[PDB]
Order: structure tokens, then C-alpha cells, then sequence
């Protein structure tokens, strides 16, 4: 049972198309894995949840990763308090594009740094994985941001941790 | 699928003494599940409906009590219907109850609507009867076919912009209607969160805001929650079910919420009437009491 | 707060800012003073309670984005005519019963979102919006599209999913730049042969329609990466479709009318990684069908009419996941030993009474699901399945477990419910990783081994409808946490 006057954390999920932003978000809120791909324009989700025994409202904005779906993405990102930058470990181009999203966040928010976590998704796909844990920790250290590996597929790996850790980053800044 | 023949045989036992089964074939029933499933997925998870409309609460497999409801309200398509969930479990003829409802859904898909209740869920109706009834009269494969179908049922309805209907009630997380639209199907009902609360929560007069629920799942919500919700979304009424009420229906929060229960003398332990609510062209409601 | 709204409007003209964000402010009526802010190029009014837009918005003639998602709009003012630089118009999640007539005159538009309204008709005036590269009108009640759709020659994405379409106009073939065509969840009885004209088509949504066949011309859409026909009325495929789709990663034929594999032989499956044929009536898998399917790693045949497996199924060495659930298999041949790369084997709802010894050679197997068979025993060789994490044996005829079960040290999930078990072997105590143990509905299970107390990670155990009469009635009435504590305290492992 949630408390009373809670703060709201606006978390924005960004990354290339098909990396699993929506599957992670839907796993996090509805606790299922959606296997069929439907590109996002924009969707949002809200929950009351307790993180480190402090009650929070998480407003999660899921953004478009496909170029032709990306109208208004900057404005939606502009409202965020923190970001999950997601790439797929099976998709080399999605990993390379982490720098572009990192740069986009700082430019949209006009800051030299900003709460963000690097999310390496789809690690359940062992035989297709192209980006190693090492490359991932290296990208995160380069940008001085946390690193986390996730899987939206059942049984889900680190999905709640990714979102909760992003709130921690926001609180702890 | 021979739809009219199925409906005929289901309606043949009308008037007979309660308990007399209807033996549809396995392939007939699986056909009902498959054809209704795709119709559920062809329609919104948040239904937007128009009056006139008859709204019914829990049936819980009281097939002969459901036949009485259609007698008073009119058999489809004489009237339009919205049921609020909990078609199976507890009663003696869950199968006949769900099959008639699915047949009507396939037959009159724009005039007959079924919401999901907390018992349209494999983990729950495994325990409270429907699994046993399926395995008795047919097989487990059929029960699992039912689960695939239930997993696609819509979750709430708004009648003419003004009456918000669901099985259970409100959620602390329900802040905009498009959150319901973002619920993906097919889906199981989770242990907590929005979809859980829409199927599981209860109003309570002794609670200020949100409270824990005796069921061990979801929440209770007070009258002030109801009032703020109605004001925010410009609604006039919440219509829900899920709780047996002595006189078939029960108002809450100065008639801003109504609980409907359409299973008279529920389980045999309760001496309760059933009720349905008729909504006319001008959104005026009327309550028909269904005698045990 | 309406106080804040007028305060933000003054701030905008005061700073002379090109962007105005009034989203999520519970605005019912937009103040007419917005007419002053003529420098705006972006106006965000999403997530409010607007039922209409004041005509003064027509004074914002430099707008390129008008964002109105999640309101209660039922029309738009004719003054929007003046917005001759408008590129993006977002009207999702509103209450429009038609495309407002003024929208058909906004010929500068490239991006139009109309999802989740109440629209029944698309007028022939849609041809006015000839610069559209993105049109999404899913989740409405459209039954027909006009031939004038073919005049949107710049379309890249057309999304008409979740409507009531029975046909596509053949003029869709004239939108040659389309790469995304989303038609899923309609009532489509066929596709036009002109669909082959869309040579750049790479994502084609067809599932949940009423298709009886696929046109042969689809073979021209050789950039298709997936073909998912789930829930249609299809029973065959055109002769050279699949081999022509040289980039096909996945093929889904689920929930159709298939009784036989599509003709064409093994070369049709040379590129796909996944084949899903669940919920059909397929009565056999042809000999040699996957001999050229070198990257096919997932095969789903759940809910078909299989009574045996092909003689060469032991050669399916690329397979990682195999679902044969809900068929009528009575045995698994010893040749299963050939699938040494298999990680997931789903065999539930069949007629199996025993398992082959060759099952023990599935060195990579992580999940084995056998619920709802007729299994009377398990082979001793299951002790060799060292990678096994999940073993589901629910609803079978098991009387004992082999003692070798305790060698499955990576097992975390063991489902033994609805069997005929009279006892659990003591060797269950070496299942060091066991987390879930389901014993419910074993009506002749009267005791549990004290060794269960060595399963230190056990956190879920079900024992409903087990008599357990050799334990104290108070303890078994208290449930699994009491039973386990009793086993710890009364057995020889209390100090451990
Ligand atoms: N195996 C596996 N598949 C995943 C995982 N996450 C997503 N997928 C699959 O990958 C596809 C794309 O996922 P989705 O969440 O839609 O991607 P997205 O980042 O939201 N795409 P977009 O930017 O276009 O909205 C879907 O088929 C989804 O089921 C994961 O962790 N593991
Ligand atoms: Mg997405
Ligand atoms: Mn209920
Ligand atoms: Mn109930």
C-alpha cells in the first residue's frame, strides 16, 4: 500500500529499434514477455513502488527506436529525469549507437552529465550474442555511467533492478 | 462451426430441473473457444459501448440462473449485454455457462460483451472448480484451450462516456485510461499491479484512501477515491461486481459506485438475490432483482 | 491549474520561444491568447482534456508540429487551413468519429497519427495528403480504404492494423516506397496481386485476418525479414514463395489450416532461424525436410496431429528448441540421442509411457517438459543430463524416481505433481540448486526424506492432497515451511 505525497521519477527508455525497450518495460509493469515485434511511436506507464524503503511513483516513457517512427522523440526525452540507454547484445549497430544516444541526452537536457544507465539486453540469446560483457563495461566506463545486463524473456533478468537502479542514480546525484 | 445448433441445444434444457447437463462435443467447445478468442483480440481491451445495455455481475457457473437472466432481460439479440466476469468456478455447470456466453459472443459480436473476472485465470480456476469440471466431462487439453481464450478477454468498458465498468475495481496505478489500452494480450493476470487491481480490488467504507485487502491480493479503496476518480475522468458511475451482495446489488459512495452480483443464492451458503442493471438511451439505470 | 497555464503562455511570448509545452496540465479549454504566440514552430498539448481546439490555433502559421495525443477531441477548427508548414499531426487516443475535414486540406503533412479514435471512413480526399511518409490509423473501425490510397506515393509506413478491413485496394501497389505495411488484426479475405509491386517492403503485418492464400507475387518482396501468418485460413503456400524470400529470418504458420508441410522441399527452409507451426492439423513431418535448414534452431509443432517422428529426426543437429506438445506421440525413438545441441524439449500432452535410453545423450538439455503423458518410469540415463535445470513430470504414472535423479545438480525446478509416488529417494538431498519442488496430488505419498533438508535453496514446495500420514498432523497442516523445518530438526542434518 503506497504512502501519501510521493515524488514522481520520469524515466525514459531510449535506444535503437528492436533492442527490447518495450519488452523490458512491459515485463517490468505487466510481468509478461511479449514475443511479437510492434514498433513503438510513444507509450507511457505508471506504477507506485517502494525502492530502498522509500515509496516512489515511476512514470516510464517508452520511445521509438526506428528512424521512421521517431517524430517528437526529442520533446518526449526533454521531459525525462533519467534515462535507460538500451542496446541489444545481438545487434552490433545498436551498441555502436550508444554514443549517439548519450550525446542526444546531454544535448536535449543541456547538461554535461545526467542520470543514465547502460542496459545490455537480450543476454538470454547466448548463441547470437555479439557484444561481450567486456565491451559493455568498457562503453559504460567511457561515459562514467553504470552497466547492467538484462533479459526481458521469462525468467526475466535484472528488469526491476535496471529501473530501480535508475531511480537510485536520480536520488543519489 | 455450427453455431445455431450449439445455441439451440444449450437452450433446449431451458425449463428443466437444474443440474441437467448439455453434452456438446469436444470439437464444438474448442471451436467456441477458438472463434471467440480471435473476436476478443479483434476488439479493444477497453471497450467503448453505447446504451441501451443490460449489465450483469458474477454468474459462477449457475447456468440455470443465467437462463433466467436472459428470460427477464431478453435473449440476445433482443437486448445488448455486458457481463463483468467470473463466468466459471463454484457453480455446478461452468461449462454450459461459458459455452452459451461464448456462443452469443460469436453470434452477436457487436451486441454482446464479456469482461474478464479474476476467475478467468488458470491459476484461480484450477482450484475453485473449472479445471475439475473440465477434466471430468472432457479433458485437460480443453481446459487449457479455455485458458488461451480467457487470456484474451477485455478488461474494462466505458458506457457512453459515463459509466466505467470492470470486475473488481480501481487501482492506485490507474491514472489515465490509455494505461488500460497498453495492457497486452494474451496475458495471464499478474500477482500485483494495474491488471491485478482491475480484477481484484474492493470498495470499503471504513478505509480512507487505499488499504490492504483481506483477500491477500490487491487493495481496498474508499469513497473519496471513487469521487476523485469520477471527477478526474468526467464519469458518473463505476459499475463493478466481484462481491456477493444480499439484495443483488449495493450502492457505494452515495450511489457513485454500484456492485452487481448476478448469481442468486451464491454457492448455496448465501441467501442473496441476483441483480442486473439496465441502462437506457439516456443513461438512466434500473435494477432488476433476480429471485433465488 | 488554469492559473499556471496562462502563466506559461505569458512566459512563452515574453521569452519569444519557438516551442510551447502544455502537456499533462488537465487543460479543458485552451485560452484564446495563444493567438499571440505566432513564433511557435512546435506546440505540445498532449495528455490533457481538450474536447475541441479554439480557432485561434489557426493563427500559429509557423507550426511544424501539432501534438494532441490523449485528449477528448471530437473535431478540429477549419482555421487549421492556415498551418501551411505543418509536418507532424499527432491525434492518437482521442474521440474522432471521422478524419476532420480540415485535416484533408493539410497538404504539407508528412506524419499523421490517428490511432485509437472511432473513425469509420477514409475519404477520397486522402489523396490531398500526397507528401505523407507516415500514416497510422490503427485501432479504429475502418472497413474499406479508397483507391486514392495509391496517390500517397511517398508513403514509407502505412499502418491500418486493428480495423475491420475486408480487402485492400489493388492501387496499394502504387505506393512503391512502402517499407512497413501493417495490416494485422483485420478481416482481410485476400491480398492484391499488386502487393508484389512493393519491392522495398520489409515488414508486412498479416496475422489475425481471414486469408485463404498468399499471392505468388509476394515472392517479389525479397526484402521481407519475417513472414508471420498466425491466425488465418491458410493451408498451402505458393510454389516458390519461401525460397524467393532470401532474407527470411522467421516463418510463422501458427493457427491456420495446415494438414501438410508446404510443398517445395528442403530449400524453402534454408534461411530461417525459427519455424512456428503450432495449432494446425499437420499429420507428419516429411523425411529430409530440414536437411538444408542449417540455421534453423527453433521448431514449434505444438497442437498438431503427429503420431510419429520422421526417421531422420536424429539428424536435426542444429535444433536448440523443439516443441512437440499436444500431439499423439506414443514413443520417442532412440535416435533422439543425435540432438546433442538441444536445450529445450517440450513433449507435454502426448501418449508417452517410457523414454528412450538415448535421452541421456542430450548433453546440452536445460528444459525437459513431459507433463500429461502416461510415463510409468524414467530411464536411468536421465542422470547424465547435467545441464538440466527444469524437469516437469506433472500428470504422469510415476511410482518412484530413479536414485540417479540426485546427479542433476543444476536442477532448480522439479515438478512431480499428480503422479503415483509412494516415496522420494534420499538422493534428492544432493539437488543443491533445487528451488521449486511440486509434489501436490500424490495421494499415496505418506512420508518425505529428511534429506530434503539439505536442499538449502528450496523456496517453493507444494504438497496439497498428499496424505503425509507418517508426519505429525499438526506439521503437515502447517504447510511446507513447517514440514521442512521438522525435517531439519528431527533428522540427522540439524547441525548442518
Ligand atoms: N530473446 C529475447 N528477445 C527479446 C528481448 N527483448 C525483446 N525481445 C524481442 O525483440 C523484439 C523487439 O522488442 P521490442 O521490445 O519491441 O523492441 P523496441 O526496442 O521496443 N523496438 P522499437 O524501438 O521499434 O519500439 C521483439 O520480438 C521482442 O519480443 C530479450 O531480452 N530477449
Ligand atoms: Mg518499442
Ligand atoms: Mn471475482
Ligand atoms: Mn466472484
Amino acid at each position: 500500500v503506497p504512502s501519501d505525497n510521493l515524488p514522481t521519477y520520469k524515466l525514459v527508455v531510449v535506444g535503437d529499434g528492436g533492442v527490447g525497450k518495450s519488452a523490458l518495460t512491459i515485463q517490468f509493469f505487466q510481468k509478461i514477455f511479449v514475443p511479437d515485434y510492434d514498433p513503438t511511436i510513444e507509450d507511457s506507464y505508471l506504477k507506485h513502488t517502494e525502492i530502498d524503503n522509500q515509496w516512489a511513483i515511476l512514470d516510464v516513457l517508452d520511445t521509438a527506436g526506428r528512424e521512421e517512427f521517431s517524430a517528437m522523440r526529442e520533446q518526449y526525452m526533454r521531459t525525462g529525469d533519467g534515462f535507460l540507454i538500451v542496446y541489444s547484445v545481438t545487434d552490433k549497430a545498436s551498441f555502436e549507437h550508444v554514443d549517439r544516444f548519450h550525446q542526444l541526452i546531454l544535448r536535449v537536457k543541456d547538461r554535461e552529465s545526467f542520470p543514465m544507465i547502460l542496459v545490455a539486453n537480450k543476454v538470454d540469446l547466448m548463441h547470437l550474442r555479439k557484444i561481450t560483457r567486456e565491451q559493455g563495461k568498457e562503453m559504460a566506463t567511457k561515459h562514467n555511467i553504470p552497466y547492467i545486463e538484462t533479459s526481458a524473456k521469462d525468467p526475466p533478468l535484472n528488469v526491476d533492478k535496471a529501473f530501480h537502479d535508475l531511480v537510485r542514480v536520480i536520488r543519489q546525484q | 462451426l455450427n453455431l445455431d445448433s450449439i445455441i439451440g441445444r444449450l437452450l433446449e434444457v431451458q425449463g428443466s430441473r437444474p443440474g441437467k447437463n448439455v453434452q456438446l462435443t469436444e470439437n464444438e467447445i474448442r471451436g467456441l473457444c477458438l472463434k471467440s478468442r480471435e473476436i476478443f483480440l479483434s476488439q479493444p481491451i477497453l471497450l467503448e459501448l453505447e446504451a441501451p445495455l443490460k449489465i450483469c455481475g458474477d454468474i459462477h457457473g449457475q447456468y440455470y440462473d443465467l437462463l433466467r437472466l436472459f428470460e427477464y432481460g431478453g435473449f440476445p439479440p433482443e437486448s445488448n449485454y455486458l457481463f463483468l466476469g467470473d463466468y466459471v468456478d463454484r457453480g455446478k455447470q461452468s461449462l454450459e455457462t461459458i459455452c452459451l456466453l461464448l456462443a452469443y459472443k460469436i453470434k452477436y459480436p457487436e451486441n454482446f460483451f464479456l469482461l474478464r473476472g479474476n476467475h478467468e485465470c488458470a491459476s484461480i480456476n484450477r482450484i475453485y472448480g473449472f479445471y475439475d469440471e473440465c477434466k471430468r466431462r472432457y479433458n485437460i487439453k480443453l481446459w487449457k484451450t479455455f485458458t488461451d481464450c480467457f487470456n484474451c478477454l477485455p478488461i474494462a468498458a466505458i458506457v457512453d462516456e459515463k459509466i466505467f465498468c470492470c470486475h473488481g475495481g480501481l487501482s492506485p496505478d490507474l491514472q489515465s485510461m490509455e494505461q488500460i489500452r497498453r495492457i497486452m494480450r494474451p496475458t495471464d493476470v499478474p500477482d500485483q499491479g494495474l491488471l491485478c487491481d482491475l480484477l481484484w480490488s474492493d470498495p470499503d467504507k471504513d478505509v480512507q484512501g487505499w488499504g490492504e485487502n483481506d483477500r491477500g491480493v490487491s487493495f481496498t479503496f474508499g469513497a473519496e477515491v471513487v469521487a476523485k476518480f469520477l471527477h478526474k475522468h468526467d464519469l458518473d458511475l463505476i459499475c463493478r461486481a466481484h462481491q456477493v451482495v444480499e439484495d443483488g446489488y449495493e450502492f457505494f459512495a452515495k450511489r457513485q459506485l454500484v456492485t452487481l452480483f448476478s448469481a442468486p443464492n451464491y454457492c448455496g451458503e448465501f441467501d442473496n438475490a441476483g441483480a442486473m442493471m439496465s441502462v437506457d438511451e439516456t443513461l438512466m439505470c434500473s435494477f432488476q432483482i433476480l429471485k433465488p | 491549474s488554469n492559473a499556471e497555464v496562462i502563466k506559461e503562455l505569458n512566459k512563452c511570448r515574453e521569452e519569444n520561444s519557438m516551442r510551447l509545452d502544455l502537456s499533462k496540465r488537465s487543460i479543458h479549454i485552451l485560452p484564446s491568447s495563444i493567438k499571440e504566440l505566432t513564433q511557435l514552430t512546435e506546440l505540445y498539448l498532449y495528455s490533457n482534456k481538450l474536447q475541441s481546439l479554439p480557432a485561434e490555433v489557426g493563427c500559429l502559421v509557423n507550426l511544424m508540429t501539432l501534438a494532441l495525443s490523449e485528449n477528448s477531441l471530437t473535431s478540429l477548427p477549419d482555421s487549421l487551413d492556415n498551418l501551411k508548414k505543418l509536418r507532424i499531426l499527432d491525434l492518437r487516443h482521442n474521440k474522432l468519429r471521422e478524419i476532420p475535414s480540415v485535416v484533408y486540406r493539410l497538404d504539407s503533412l508528412t506524419t499523421l497519427y490517428l490511432r485509437f479514435n472511432r473513425i469509420t471512413t477514409v475519404e477520397k480526399d486522402i489523396k490531398n495528403l500526397s507528401k505523407l511518409s507516415m500514416l497510422s490509423i490503427r485501432e479504429n473501425k475502418i472497413k474499406q480504404l479508397p483507391a486514392e490510397i495509391g496517390e500517397l506515393c511517398n508513403l514509407i509506413t502505412l499502418d491500418v492494423a486493428h480495423n475491420q478491413l475486408e480487402h485492400l485496394p489493388k492501387e496499394i501497389g502504387n505506393c512503391t516506397q512502402i517499407t512497413n505495411l501493417d495490416l494485422q488484426h483485420n478481416e482481410l479475405l485476400d491480398l492484391p496481386d499488386t502487393i508484389g509491386n512493393l519491392s522495398s517492403l520489409s515488414r508486412l503485418g498479416l496475422r489475425y485476418n481471414r486469408l485463404s492464400a498468399i499471392p505468388r507475387s509476394l515472392a517479389k518482396c525479397s526484402a521481407l525479414e519475417e513472414l508471420n501468418l498466425e491466425n488465418n485460413n491458410i493451408s498451402t503456400l505458393p510454389e516458390s514463395l519461401l525460397s524467393s524470400l532470401v532474407k527470411l529470418n522467421s516463418l510463422t504458420l501458427a493457427r491456420n489450416c495446415f494438414q501438410l508441410y508446404p510443398v517445395g522441399g528442403p530449400s524453402q527452409f534454408s534461411t530461417i532461424y525459427s519455424l512456428n507451426m503450432e495449432h494446425n492439423r499437420i499429420n507428419k513431418i516429411p523425411f529430409g525436410i530440414f536437411s538444408r535448414a542449417k540455421v534453423l534452431s527453433k521448431l514449434n509443432m505444438k497442437d498438431n496431429q503427429l503420431t510419429s517422428l520422421p526417421l531422420d529426426f536424429g539428424t536435426w543437429t542444429s535444433m536448440v528448441e523443439l516443441n512437440l506438445a499436444t500431439n499423439q506421440l506414443t514413443k520417442i525413438p532412440e535416435d533422439v540421442s543425435g540432438l546433442v545441441s538441444l536445450e529445450v524439449l517440450i513433449l507435454s500432452n502426448n501418449l508417452l509411457k517410457k523414454l528412450p535410453h538415448g535421452l541421456g545423450n542430450l548433453r546440452k538439455l536445460r528444459e525437459l517438459d513431459l507433463e500429461e503423458n502416461k510415463l510409468e518410469s524414467l530411464p536411468n540415463e536421465i542422470a547424465y543430463l547435467k545441464d538440466l535445470q527444469k524437469l516437469v513430470l506433472t500428470n504422469n504414472q510415476l511410482t518412484t524416481l530413479p536414485r540417479g535423479i540426485g546427479h542433476l545438480t543444476n536442477l532448480t525446478h522439479l515438478g512431480l505433481g499428480e503422479n503415483l509416488l509412494t516415496h522420494l529417494p534420499e538422493e534428492i538431498g544432493t539437488l543443491e540448486n533445487l528451488e521449486e519442488l511440486y509434489l501436490n496430488d500424490n495421494p499415496n505419498l505418506h512420508s518425505l526424506p529428511f534429506e530434503l533438508a539439505l536442499c538449502s535453496k528450496l523456496s517453493i514446495m507444494s504438497i496439497e492432497n498428499c496424505p503425509l500420514s507418517h508426519l505429525p498432523p499438526q506439521i503437515v497442516a502447517g504447510g511446507p515451511s513447517f514440514i521442512i523445518q521438522f525435517l531439519k530438526m528431527q533428522g540427522p542434518y540439524r547441525a548442518m
